[PDB]
RNA sequence: GCAGUCAAGCGUUCAUAGCGACAUUGCUUUUUGAUUCUUCGAUGUCGGCUCUUCCUAUCAUACCGAAGCAGAAUUCGGUAAGCGUUGGAUUGUUCACCCACUAAUAGGGAACGUGAGCUGGGUUUAGACCGUCGUGAGACAGGUUAGUUUUACCCUACUGAUGAAUGUUACCGCAAUAGUAAUUGAACUUAGUACGAGAGGAACAGUUCAUUCGGAUAAUUGGUUUUUGCGGCUGUCUGAUCAGGCAUUGCCGCGAAGCUACCAUCCGCUGGAUUAUGGCUGAACGCCUCUAAGUCAGAAUCCAUGCUAGAACGCGGUGAUUU
RNA sequence: CUCUUAAGGUAGCCAAAUGCCUCGUCAUCUAAUUAGUGACGCGCAUGAAUGGAUUAACGAGAUUCCCACUGUCCCUAUCUA
RNA sequence: GUGAACAGCCUCUAGUUGAUAGAAUAAUGUAGAUAAGGGAAGUCGGCAAAAUAGAUCCGUAACUUCGGGAUAAGGAUUGGC
């Protein structure tokens, strides 16, 4: 009867079922709308969530006390190496949806996918799409065949590409695979495109500009089983409380005489699945540039990655994103880049930047440097030298 | 953009990598981490803590450039 | 009410009960906190101030003539370590306010002590009536 | 407690802008009663704390009508419970009054929700005191003070996690169904403009910010420290030295990694049908009429988009399928 | 002056552990106090060894305010066995 | 031995090493700790915890049964050679 002080709901109740995502990997629930006037092109990409460091640059926001002046803001980098594509995919239009067709793909699959497709790879025969692939020492007969009747076909199509993971230095020798739906017009632009991509690799480059928005969609950090207050921020009980007070008192009335759903109970938070969306981006690089760290205010020679390595990772040597702030997942996990699904009159999104300075600094640490070319100018001449 | 100076050991400041202490007058100090700052609220001397700028400075210690 | 602009967030460090030191030359020693202006609401949620904002106290140490009665309030500095967009973290060594009425004047004629940006950006006489500011 | 009806009269004039007497019809069960059907081989009987949900008889936010509405502010009313509905002083309190912020500080229900969830301040065991009553024992919805709050391992429910059987095994996917979450204010300009005799004093559009809520994240800042990582310090033992042990982590400074904070940072969508309401055509009724047909816009509404899970007996595609 | 029946509350003391009406009325403390303190008193029903009034020291007694102090709290977080 | 000291802490003599054990290291607990800024707003109630704490020196009110209050309060110092 009538709780005293209305107060507001903890928690959410739309992000719930709050169990384990089915993997690592998250999928995309649904996807841009096609404009068919343009030419083909993916609307999403793969990649490594690797960290974050500290750019700055300046502002273009008239309105602003901070209008025209330097921001210290925060960055999280993919590693976006180019990513290959393995086949191609139809879905035909049903009252009950997207229903799928075929998945075709290519011929020299790498032993990455191969590997995806086992489990037991170093006793295994690797066997996969022997014959399959095979079907290619013809003509490439019921390949164009299947390829005819997805042109026929198939309201949407998927090219499937998977990670050129054997770059990063991580010890995973298997590449995550995944679709990625296409959203030009013309369906023999679509398929051809995918075809002449077979075997070929592909990139952010292409894909993703400076300035622009985009999603993140991937899995939540994993944390376990865990309690009430933390999952649901719910107020501790006070010290007195006999048995426990990291709880909730009243886990429901009398009447209705269960316990309901809506209801602060303990279990897992983490390895959720989430769609973060709005994210702008700031710069897309490669692997040549020895000096990312130098711009256009920069010169000091020094690329994106930090003194002593990115902290549990290892080095880009690749393709990257260098992102705005908090994108879901730790480092190493699989993320999906994704494009938006309509446009921002933000001002925000459109503010463009001219970045200015990075830190380049060991994370493993306070690092107090930026190159060890700085560091022996601020030292010097160690007991160790010549 | 300014590279500060710590204010304890005159090692360089880039932006967010620290915090500013404004003394109760005006007298401002930047530091570049909680040790710089921890050993300001203790109140200890740089000329005697063996190894910042302040200290070698003082010790003409290394130095070796005002002869060249 | 009569302030010259808006204020970005800045870190509370000034919750109710807390015990400031004026810094203006009203005649007073300390102000205590009640209540705050914004102050959005919720369950057992105190109000905090910060620099700049502008809140309601009274004094435990000065005048008789100006203790045992409220009067409105502006934050000038502030020991809570907060963020300016620049990175700089940046703290006072005490906590600080001076007395004024509604609109944003003080009842002084001077300051005892550096100032916030942001406080003095949004509320001008205070600016003015400032000396050394940061 | 809340609402209606008729209309004497107030409302300068004027029954009905707002009100509303004499009367009268009702509703509810958030008051107290009346009754004693259940339960006295036992339902743990005050309040608060914490937490969810629900209702509308809506306090505010959204859109509208009306005015004794010039503007402002306000009052009456309609859709509407989607989102909110406070910090505190005294009190055991519910209640109550005050302070103050507020957009607002609405009423309530759920065995007068909530004691195997707390507390136990009060009430209500025995102890003790006072006053009055009583010869007296002792009494007193009279006052005061001290006074053990038990058990979940069972079923269910819930929250999370596995799982046989579907020819096997692996990979990519669909999406029935269920849920759903964003809210609110201020400043600048608007504009000192409209409006007004002036006093005063708007709104829309647009920009920057913020509160409440939520979801993630650790670059920075901060907090944390068994990295027992570096150093220092005390006491004692190892003959001294170095290097070491014990002091239930020996203490102190620092302290990365990691975890976390509105103590940090980032982000939090747009499309359709509708309410009231206002209108089109338009008779019924040869005029009129937003309506009877039909139709336009239109809300924080509904439903979609999107967001979460993925039916463990809903589904598809694809690959390998045993010397 | 007188009735009750024998006398008619003295000194002191109070909304007190005793005061219904009651959160008594005044002041003070306080932003605000049914709390506290100091005063008032036709006191339902104070009170003189059924002891009254007071009082230094002492009190694991009850109560109020103030300073320091703080995770009690705003608001949680983290570590160890 | 430290130290005022049979306190507490370590140790020689003597005696024990006996209280089911192994691997992990989730919530929730029990016990022990630390915490920004503010500082009782929490709460019936500052319950619990934090602060102080030894020794030397200075300084030490009200009230008083002149004995006390008093370690009042309140300040400074302390290491090793």
């Amino acid at each position: 009867s009538h709780r005293k002080y209305e107060a507001p709901r903890h928690g959410h109740l739309g992000f719930l079922p709050r169990k384990r995502a089915a993997s690592i990997r998250a999928r995309v629930k649904a996807f841009p709308k096609d404009d068919r006037s343009k030419p083909v092109a993916l609307t999403s990409f793969l990649g490594y969530k690797a960290g974050m460091t500290t750019i700055v640059r300046d502002l273009d926001r008239p309105g602003s006390k901070f209008h025209k002046r330097e921001v210290v803001e925060a960055v999280t980098v993919v590693d976006t190496p180019p990513v290959v594509v393995v086949g191609v995919v139809g879905y035909v239009e049903t009252p009950r949806g997207l229903r799928s067709l075929t998945t075709v793909w290519a011929e020299h699959l790498s032993d990455e996918v191969k590997r995806r497709f086992y489990k037991n790879w170093y006793k295994s025969k690797k066997k996969a799409f022997t014959k399959y692939s095979a079907k290619y020492a013809q003509d490439g007969a019921g390949i164009e065949r299947e390829l005819a009747r997805i042109k026929k076909y198939a309201s949407v199509v998927r090219v499937l590409v998977h990670t050129q993971i054997r770059k990063t230095p991580l010890a995973q020798k298997k590449a995550h695979l995944a679709e990625i739906q296409l959203n030009g017009g013309s369906i023999s632009e679509k398929v051809d495109w995918a075809r002449e991509h077979f075997e070929k690799t592909v990139a952010v480059d292409s894909v993703f500009e400076q300035n622009e928005m985009i999603d993140a969609i991937a899995v939540t950090k994993g944390h376990g089983f865990e309690g009430v207050t933390h999952r649901w921020g719910t107020k501790k009980l006070p010290r007195k409380t006999h048995r426990g007070l990291r709880k909730v008192a009243c886990i429901g009335a009398w009447h209705p005489a269960h316990v309901m759903w809506s209801v602060a109970r303990a279990g897992q938070r983490g390895y959720h699945s989430r769609t973060s969306i709005n994210h702008k981006i700031y710069r897309v690089g490669k692997g040549d540039d020895e000096a990312n760290g130098a711009t256009s205010f920069d010169r000091t020679k020094k690329t994106i990655t930090p003194m002593g390595g990115f902290v549990h990772y290892g080095e880009i040597k690749n393709d990257f994103i260098m992102v705005k702030g908090c994108i879901p997942g730790n480092r190493k996990r699989i993320v999906t880049l994704r494009k938006s699904l309509y446009t921002n009159t933000s001002r925000k999104a459109l503010e463009e930047v001219s970045l200015k300075w990075i830190d380049t600094a060991s994370k493993f640490g306070k690092g107090r440097f930026q190159t060890p070319a700085e560091k022996h100018a601020f030292m010097g001449t160690l007991k160790k030298d010549l | 953009m300014k590279v500060e100076i710590d204010s304890f050991s005159g090692a360089k400041i880039y932006p967010g990598r620290g915090t500013l202490f404004v003394r109760g007058d005006s007298k401002i100090f930047r530091f570049q981490n909680s040790k710089s700052a921890s050993l300001f609220k203790q109140r200890k001397n740089p000329r005697r803590i063996a190894w910042t700028v302040l200290f070698r400075k003082h010790h003409k210690k290394g130095i070796t450039e005002e002869v060249a | 009410n009569g302030a010259q602009g808006t204020k970005f967030r800045i870190s509370l460090g000034l919750p109710v009960g807390a015990i400031m030191n004026c810094a203006d030359n009203s005649g007073a020693r300390n102000l205590y906190i009640i209540a705050v202006k914004g102050s959005g609401s919720r369950l057992n949620r105190l109000p905090a101030a910060s620099l700049g904002d502008m809140v309601m106290a009274t004094v435990k140490k000065g005048k008789p003539e100006l203790r045992k009665k409220v009067m409105p309030a502006i934050v000038v500095r502030q020991a809570k370590s907060w963020r300016r967009r620049d990175g700089v973290f940046l703290y006072f060594e005490d906590n600080a306010g001076v007395i004024a009425n509604p609109k944003g004047e003080m009842k002084g004629s001077a300051i005892t002590g550096p100032v916030g940006k942001e406080c003095a950006d949004l509320w001008p006489r205070v600016a003015s009536n400032s000396g050394v500011v940061v």
